[PDB]
């Protein structure tokens, strides 16, 4: 690995950092609310009337499983298109509550039913929030919702006072102020009646022929989750590391009893860098603290691949009782673990040390290790030892208030000192 | 660490990571290179004796008294009462936090290691004066070399052999005025205390720009991943990687000239322990105010403190010259 | 400028020692400097007093320190052994005889005495 | 100022630009730094009285 790292195929004696364990985890469990009974997604989709644009209706959708398959099959629709969340995992996320909306309008208009638009429909009759997170479907009508004759109970409005907001509906019928007469009568001049009819007949074209919308809206925030997709729970472990699903937020960690005072609004808990810490459990009320795995940087100590073969392990930061834990078969991030326990584990205040012996020595330090440990290739034929480094050789000096030294010849000494001076000059 | 640090051990994530190149393999150098000079800077200011010198037990040094300066055999660790209260004084949640591959590293050189060097270098220049800066250490009585020390300065060398006592009285009162002057003042030790301040806002600035959007649908993979499908995944995790190697470059730029600034202090402290400590200073206000007589060296957390003994005028009567 | 155009009294700067001289040479990207030092050697240690009463009066070294091989005191200079006897012109008088801690007797030779006094008889 | 030059008294840029992190309080703090330096280099060469 260290030659690999190094892109070379031969290595100077030194300590290199080569790369991280980290402790793979057991297996999965899912946790998610039992409740059985279906979703109402037939009486939104199969209906023998709609409702106007002016005063559409809405529909809410709660404690119930709702399956998203299904209503492929409930009307002819081809688009299928959602801002907010990709149509493909609908069914792998839990939703706190669904709201169901449903008009008739025309072709032309159907571009005009997304965030951020604005027209005749988008104005006075129906305006999509700017952060809309939900999905619109739009489908052919005409052979329902079209006679000859001509269709009249389809209405909408084209004078107003003032754009709408959001998720707003006006449902008054009273004559628009649209001249300086005083518009108080029924009907006249300067006085219009904001409320006009479609003319839907089959003779009409695609664009101007009816459509049949129905708006989807969800919304993904961290409450009580009512309305879930069909998965089924699995059972609750404990203490070990697993992949987790509560609610659709998957993670990976080991699961702990927490005693953080939650309150009943409040299901989740954050730290500061915004991820999640503690979970509620959703079939029973309990409060789960989510720890992550264990993880360590690991350095190879070794003499010139000239000189020898053999290298030394060090496990940065972690105690020697969990590199045991640590090594286990199927079981860390990196493959080799032919070292694992075997013998001469000694511990560092820099961390766990194997593959060295310790001895009761002192020299220079040849590859430091830290905290005042070094280590060499020697001897006790050869192999690798850890030791203190050693500051120099004790010498006592003499002190008397009566004597002075005085040296009795000389000698010169020639010594030499190098200074870098200046670099290459280089052009781009 | 990168690979844990801007992808939360996900996988897609690492792919697009080896995609973008080896901006990770020059990270983990200059980090690497800076450590390895922070390592280098302790060894030039302190090991600069060949042997670890001992103090005789018998310490009379002519009325000097010099027990607040060594160490202190009776406290586990022999650091003299003037080296603790400094350790006493400069202080090193959040810090578990950094569950996103952050660490700090131990240096090479422990606190029991800087003392011993330190007592050895006062015992050599206790006992012997500055001869041991050249050769071997050569034994000479203090008050002598007090006297070679005035006559260095261009006073006679009688002038301490018939003040003895009230130079030694002046000295032990200035001496015993230092602890105190350290105790009141609560910004003494400030220059120390602002480079392990420096050195934390940075990590903490690096583990809160964790949770920043940088214009996607969350700051998070598994909810970005769990929502959007792989086609538009790719998209919105590559607006992600971006911003966090942006966010991580920053650190290392501003650390490569934080090293610079160090470094410029560690090798002026090693110029100081050279001449103020092995010899006299004749360079004016190099070694404190006044005309230079000795200098004797501490060691506090992340640094060096000296303590400059200088000759000063006084009272003062004009007369008429030619 | 320093070690090379002249010679350095600060302490480490140009090499271990008492510094002598220098000499430059250029490699590539960088100078090489060539320093020549004083290093002192084979050390013996004396019997040391700070001054020397012999009228009363204390005398104190011009240039050097007071040394005794056992029984005779000697001048020399510090970083050499070169004795030589303690006369009136090696050192200077101040003060009286009570006033130093570690004074010891002995006499100072006055060459002048001798040489006027045999002749003037 | 980071938040006139990069956006010209705009609303919705700002709105980005607080989504986009804390990129100009370090900017912020660098520059009052050097600031702070450069008022203390003349005051070791000249205030010596
Ligand atoms: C490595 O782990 C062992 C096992 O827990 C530690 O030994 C115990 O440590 C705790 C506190 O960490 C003490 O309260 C116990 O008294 C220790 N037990 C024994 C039998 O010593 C050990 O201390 C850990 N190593 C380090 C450096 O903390
Ligand atoms: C030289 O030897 C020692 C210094 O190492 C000193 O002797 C001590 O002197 C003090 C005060 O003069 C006395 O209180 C001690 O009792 C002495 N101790 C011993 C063991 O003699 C002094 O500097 C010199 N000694 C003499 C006798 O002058
Ligand atoms: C000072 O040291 C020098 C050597 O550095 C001594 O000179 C040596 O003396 C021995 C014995 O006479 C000879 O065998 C060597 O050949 C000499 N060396 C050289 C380079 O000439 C010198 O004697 C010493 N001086 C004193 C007074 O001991
Ligand atoms: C050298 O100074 C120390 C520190 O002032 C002296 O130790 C003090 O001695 C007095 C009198 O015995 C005690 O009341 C203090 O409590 C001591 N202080 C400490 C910190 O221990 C010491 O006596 C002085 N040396 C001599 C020879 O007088
Ligand atoms: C200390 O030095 C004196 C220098 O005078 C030595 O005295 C001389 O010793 C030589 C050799 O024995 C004699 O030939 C001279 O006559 C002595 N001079 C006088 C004036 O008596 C003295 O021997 C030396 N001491 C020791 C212990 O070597
Ligand atoms: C030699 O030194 C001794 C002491 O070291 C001196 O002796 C003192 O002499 C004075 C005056 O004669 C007396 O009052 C003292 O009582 C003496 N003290 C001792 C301890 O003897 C002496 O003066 C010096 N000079 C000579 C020539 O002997
Ligand atoms: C719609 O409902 C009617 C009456 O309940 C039923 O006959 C028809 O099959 C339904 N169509 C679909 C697509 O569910
Ligand atoms: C009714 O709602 C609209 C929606 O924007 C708002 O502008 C208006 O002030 C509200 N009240 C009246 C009396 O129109
Ligand atoms: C079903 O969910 C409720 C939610 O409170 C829980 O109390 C109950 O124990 C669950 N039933 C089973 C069989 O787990
Ligand atoms: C290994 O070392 C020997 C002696 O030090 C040397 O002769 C030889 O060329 C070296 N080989 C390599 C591949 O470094
Ligand atoms: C080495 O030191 C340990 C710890 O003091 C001790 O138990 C052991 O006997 C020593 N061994 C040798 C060979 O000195
Ligand atoms: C000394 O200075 C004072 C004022 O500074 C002056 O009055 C006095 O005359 C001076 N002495 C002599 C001898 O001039
Ligand atoms: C010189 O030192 C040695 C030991 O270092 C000692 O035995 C000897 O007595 C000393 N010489 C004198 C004259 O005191």
């Amino acid at each position: 690995e260290t030659k690999c790292t190094l892109k070379s195929f031969t290595v100077e004696k030194g300590i290199y950092q080569t790369s991280n364990f980290r402790v793979q985890p057991t297996e999965s469990i899912v946790r998610f609310p039992n409740i059985t009974n279906l979703c109402p997604f037939d009486e939104v989709f199969n209906a023998t009337r709609f409702a106007s644009v002016y005063a559409w209706n809405r529909k809410r959708i709660s404690n119930c499983v709702a399956d998203y398959s299904v209503l492929y099959n409930f009307a002819p629709f081809f688009a299928f298109k959602c801002y907010g969340v990709s149509p493909t995992k609908l069914n792998d996320l839990c939703f706190t509550n669904v709201y169901a909306d449903s008009f008739v309008i025309r072709g032309n208009e159907v571009s005009q039913i997304a965030p951020g638009q604005t027209g005749n429909i988008a104005d006075y009759n129906y305006k999509l929030p700017d952060d809309f997170t939900g999905c619109v479907i739009a489908w052919n009508s005409n052979k329902l919702d079209s006679k000859v004759g001509g269709n009249y109970n389809y209405l909408y409005r084209l004078f107003r006072k003032s754009n709408l907001k959001p998720f707003e509906r006006d449902i008054s019928t009273e004559i628009y102020q649209a001249g300086n007469k005083p518009c108080n009568g029924v009907a006249g001049f300067n006085c219009y009646f904001p409320l006009r009819s479609y003319g839907f007949r089959p003779t009409y074209g695609v664009g101007h022929q009816p459509y049949r919308v129905v708006v989807l809206s969800f919304e993904l925030l961290h409450a009580p989750a009512t309305v879930c997709g069909p998965k089924k729970s699995t059972n609750l472990v404990k203490n070990k590391c697993v992949n987790f699903n509560f609610n659709g937020l998957t993670g990976t960690g080991v699961l702990t009893e927490s005693n953080k005072k939650f309150l009943p609004f409040q299901q989740f808990g954050r730290d500061i860098a915004d991820t999640t810490d503690a979970v509620r459990d959703p079939q029973t009320l309990e409060i789960l603290d989510i720890t992550p795995c264990s993880f360590g940087g690991v350095s190879v100590i070794t003499p010139g691949t000239n000189t020898s073969n053999q290298v030394a392990v060090l496990y940065q930061g972690v105690n020697c009782t969990e590199v045991p834990v640590a090594i286990h078969a199927d079981q860390l991030t990196p493959t080799w673990r032919v070292y694992s326990t075997g013998s001469n584990v000694f511990q560092t205040r820099a961390g766990c040390l194997i593959g060295a012996e310790y001895v009761n020595n002192s020299y220079e330090c040849d590859i430091p290790i830290g905290a005042g440990i070094c280590a060499s290739y020697q001897t006790q034929s050869q192999s690798i030892i850890a030791y203190t480094m050693s500051l120099g050789a004790e010498n006592s000096v003499a002190y008397s208030n009566n004597s002075i030294a005085i040296p009795t010849n000389f000698t010169i000494s020639v010594t030499t000192e190098i200074l870098p001076v200046s670099m290459t000059k280089t052009s781009v | 660490d990168c690979t844990m640090y801007i992808c939360g051990d996900s996988t897609e994530c690492s792919n697009l990571l080896l995609q973008y190149g080896s901006f990770c393999t020059q990270l983990k150098r200059a980090l690497t290179g800076i450590a390895v000079e922070q390592d280098k800077n302790t060894q030039e200011v302190f090991a600069q004796v060949k042997q670890i010198y001992k103090t005789p037990p018998i310490k009379y040094f002519g009325g000097f008294n010099f027990s607040q300066i060594l160490p202190d055999p009776s406290k586990p660790s022999k650091r003299s009462p003037i080296e603790d209260l400094l350790f006493n004084k400069v202080t090193l949640l959040i810090c578990a936090q950094k569950f996103n591959g952050l660490t700090v590293l131990p240096p090479l050189l422990t606190d029991e290691m800087i003392a011993q060097y330190t007592s050895a270098l006062l015992a050599g220049t206790i006992t012997s004066g500055w001869t041991f800066g050249a050769g071997p250490a050569l034994q000479i009585p203090f008050p002598m070399q007090m006297a070679y020390r005035f006559n260095g300065i261009g006073v006679t060398q009688n002038v301490l052999y018939e003040n003895q006592k009230l130079i030694a009285n002046q000295f032990n009162s200035a001496i015993g005025k230092i602890q105190d002057s350290l105790s009141s003042t609560p910004s003494a030790l400030g220059k120390l205390q602002d480079v392990v301040n420096h050195n934390a806002q940075a990590l903490n600035t690096l583990v809160k720009q964790l949770s920043s959007k940088f214009g996607a649908i969350s700051s998070v993979l598994n909810d970005i991943l769990s929502r959007l499908d792989p086609p538009e995944a790719e998209v919105q995790i590559d607006r992600l990687i971006t911003g966090r190697l942006q966010s991580l470059q920053t650190y290392v730029t501003q650390q490569l000239i934080r090293a610079a600034e160090i470094r410029a202090s560690a090798n002026l402290a090693a110029t100081k322990m050279s001449e103020c400590v092995l010899g006299q200073s004749k360079r004016v206000d190099f070694c404190g105010k006044g005309y230079h007589l000795m200098s004797f060296p501490q060691s506090a957390p992340h640094g060096v403190v000296f303590l400059h003994v200088t000759y000063v005028p006084a009272q003062e009567k004009n007369f008429t010259t030619a | 400028s320093e070690c090379v155009l002249g010679q350095s009294k600060r302490v480490d700067f140009c090499g271990k020692g008492y510094h002598l001289m220098s000499f430059p040479q250029s490699a590539p990207h960088g100078v090489v400097f060539l320093h020549v030092t004083y290093v002192p050697a084979q050390e013996k240690n004396f019997t040391t007093a700070p001054a020397i009463c012999h009228d009363g009066k204390a005398h104190f070294p011009r240039e050097g320190v007071f040394v005794s091989n056992g029984t005779h005191w000697f001048v020399t200079q510090r970083n050499f052994y070169e004795p030589q006897i303690i006369t009136t012109d090696n050192t200077f008088v101040s003060g009286n005889c009570d006033v130093v801690i570690g004074i010891v007797n002995n006499t100072v030779y006055d060459p002048l005495q001798p040489e006027l006094d045999s002749f003037k008889e």
